[PDB]
């Protein structure tokens, strides 16, 4: 689960 | 999920040293990574973020490197309110993860703690419980094991412990562990010991007493 | 300047439901991309991350307490509320909230993330214990034995935090070490308060125990045993 920004 | 291991987990140091601080992620963060400081009592406060940016207002002697899967955080020159616990935080991947922190503390000559068992008074016997207590008294480094035996059986489960914060004069610990159990089963006993290992001890220490003996 | 600052219940019982309140000032959860998030730190433990929320609504929490919580946004009153429920003992801990950057911005244009990457501002932080206790005071009992000797008082079973203790009504500090408590199984605290004395010394020791929340205040003297 990638971070909201990446 | 995603590991972040930091190293040293403990450090000891003296003002003006330089330090550095590292931490390992199990899979790439690429930049997303943040290092902070927390000293006792308060939250932790941001010092570099971005792996490498400085945030704003922090003192310069702070200094973030690295990518990927490592990450350095250097202090280079040590002042009095860096004795604290450093996180770093991963943020590329959900759940943003926390490092397991790694302490810095006032370095100090290595001392032996001086240990002491206490029997439970007869006072608590009658009330059905007995706690037996180990303290290990003005130690250095921190780390100390406490090995609780009775009739030499390996005790597990049934103790609890606690570490003053380092001495500001000392600058060694000092641990109080309790051993506890029922009125009955620590009648069923006679050998009560606590057993001590710690880098100033050559090799581990016991202290012991027998119940009821008088 | 921002400033954020953490709300709720310092007690809360088993199964029950926590409600923990941010409420913070000097940016909007309107503003682009900002996002509120919620650690917490068990007693003597590291830091560990529970959720965040951010101004577009999106929601986002630690995989192993998914179950339990639920994080919203209150975007006019300023305020982000972190709601777990089914606690038990080992969600003791304290808890706080921080701010999170959005991208930076040039002429309302996303021209670098990279202030993205750290949760720049936190609250103090609220200590929440989680037992089924009920206000009650400690019994005190008493610790009895390079040539130096210990003794002290074992301050046992009492609700809740703090208790204070001192020595011969404040009169000795050298070698006193009062520890922290530590929240047994049962739900009740206890702690040792111990101090070292040249072995002769063996002069008296009395200590000095409060438990404000009972309005339990005992003094026990402590000697060397056999008669």
């Amino acid at each position: 689960a990638l971070d909201k920004w990446d | 999920a995603l590991q972040l291991t930091q190293s040293p987990s403990s450090l000891s140091a003296s003002v003006g040293d330089r330090i550095t601080i590292t931490c390992r992620a199990s899979q790439g963060v690429t930049s997303a990574l943040a290092w902070y400081r927390q000293k006792p009592g308060s939250p932790p406060q941001l010092l570099i973020y971005d792996a490498s940016s400085l945030e704003s207002g922090v003192p310069s002697r702070f200094s973030g490197s690295g990518s990927g899967t490592e990450f350095t955080l250097t202090i280079s020159t040590l002042r009095p309110e860096d004795f604290a616990t450093y996180y770093c935080q991963q943020l590329h991947f959900y759940p943003h993860t926390f490092g397991g922190g790694t302490r810095v503390d006032v370095r100090r000559t290595v001392a032996a703690p001086s240990v002491f068992i206490f029997p439970p008074s007869d006072e608590q016997l009658k009330s059905g419980t007995a706690s037996v207590v180990c303290l290990l008294n003005n130690f250095y480094p921190r780390e100390a094991k406490v090995q609780w035996k009775v009739d030499n059986a390996l005790q597990s489960g049934n103790s609890q412990e606690s570490v003053t914060e380092q001495d500001s004069k000392d600058s060694t610990y000092s641990l109080s562990s309790t051993l506890t159990l029922s009125k009955a089963d620590y009648e069923k006993h006679k050998v009560y010991e606590c057993e001590v290992t710690h880098q100033g001890l050559s090799s581990p220490v016991t202290k012991s007493f027998n119940r009821g003996e008088c | 300047r921002i400033t954020l600052k953490e709300s709720g219940p310092p007690l809360v019982k088993p199964t029950q439901t926590l409600t923990l309140t941010c409420s913070f000032s000097g940016f909007s959860l309107s503003d682009f991309g900002v996002g509120v998030g919620w650690i917490r730190q068990p007693p003597g433990k590291a830091l560990e991350w529970l959720a965040i929320i951010y101004s577009d609504d999106d929601k986002r929490y630690s995989p192993s307490l998914n179950t339990r919580l639920t994080i919203t946004k209150d975007t006019s009153k300023n305020q982000v509320v972190l709601v777990m429920t089914r606690v038990s003992p080992v969600d003791t801990a304290t808890y706080f909230c921080a701010h999170r950057r959005g991208p930076t911005t040039l002429f309302g244009v996303p021209i670098a993330r990279g202030p993205v990457n750290a949760m720049d501002v936190w609250g103090q932080g609220i200590t929440v214990t989680i037992s089924s206790t009920s206000t009650k005071g400690p019994s005190v009992f008493p610790l009895a034995p390079g040539g130096t000797a210990a003794l002290g008082c074992l301050v046992k079973d009492y609700f809740p935090e703090p208790v204070t203790v001192s020595w011969n009504s404040g009169a000795l500090t050298s070698g006193v070490h009062t520890f922290p408590a530590v929240l047994q199984s049962s739900g009740l605290y206890s702690l040792s308060s111990v101090v070292t004395v040249p072995s002769s010394s063996l002069q008296t020791y009395t200590c000095n125990v409060n438990h404000k929340p009972s309005n339990t205040k005992v003094d026990k003297r402590v000697e060397p045993k056999s008669c």
